[PDB]
């Protein structure tokens, strides 16, 4: 199963399922954050998805092929988090990104704080292109989470 | 046992709610992929 879309990543323990994250299927490749799966194989129906590429520092992993998502934030426009919360239908949250300033350049960041099982949710530009994934970031104040817009390299 | 389940199209929504600040933060990224505030 490789139909394009956003997907929940679920885990079955000994008793009951839970959502551990989210991912993007595009061009036959499944994309998520490394810390969601830690590189483990995934089941998709009766088939198996094997990891293909991964990098802990970028916190990204791809299944069935190399990373395909290459769009980037234009640094000016609003974006949408396509959040897939556990137990709820997918929903779009529009926001203007802030910025992580690093010694190696700036990274867009969204100051949106959704439940943990939302990690891997895609961030979209106004043309619907995935410009990165949600869920690796920092906490600034008390509980105010800010996520990098994490994008790989195609 | 991890498995995936489709949850929607990848689409921009004209009726999305809008929210969130736009903070500018100095950060560092270490080899484990962890951001920290500078």
């Amino acid at each position: 199963e490789t139909t394009d879309g956003v997907y929940r990543v679920m885990t079955r323990r000994l008793l009951g399922s839970t959502q551990v994250g989210v991912g993007v299927m595009q061009e036959g490749v499944f994309h998520t954050m490394w810390h969601v799966t830690k590189g483990a194989a995934l089941r998709s129906g009766e088939g198996r998805l094997d990891p293909y590429w991964g990098d802990v520092k970028q916190d990204l992993v791809s299944y069935c092929g190399p990373w395909k998502l290459d769009a980037a934030w234009d640094g000016l426009s609003e974006v949408q988090l396509l959040a897939v919360p556990p137990g709820e239908r997918a929903k779009n949250i529009q926001t203007l990104p802030g910025i992580f300033k690093t010694k190696d350049g700036d990274i867009g960041a969204v100051a949106l704080d959704y439940p943990a099982g939302t990690s891997g949710s895609p961030i979209l530009d106004k043309c619907g292109r995935v410009i990165g994934l949600y869920g690796n970031g920092v906490v600034i104040k008390n509980g105010s989470y800010v996520s990098a817009i994490t994008q790989g390299k195609r | 046992d991890m498995y995936i389940e489709r949850a929607g199209d990848i689409t921009w929504e004209k009726d999305a709610e809008v929210t969130g600040n736009s903070p500018r933060l100095d950060v560092a990224l270490d080899e484990s992929g962890d951001f920290s505030l500078v």
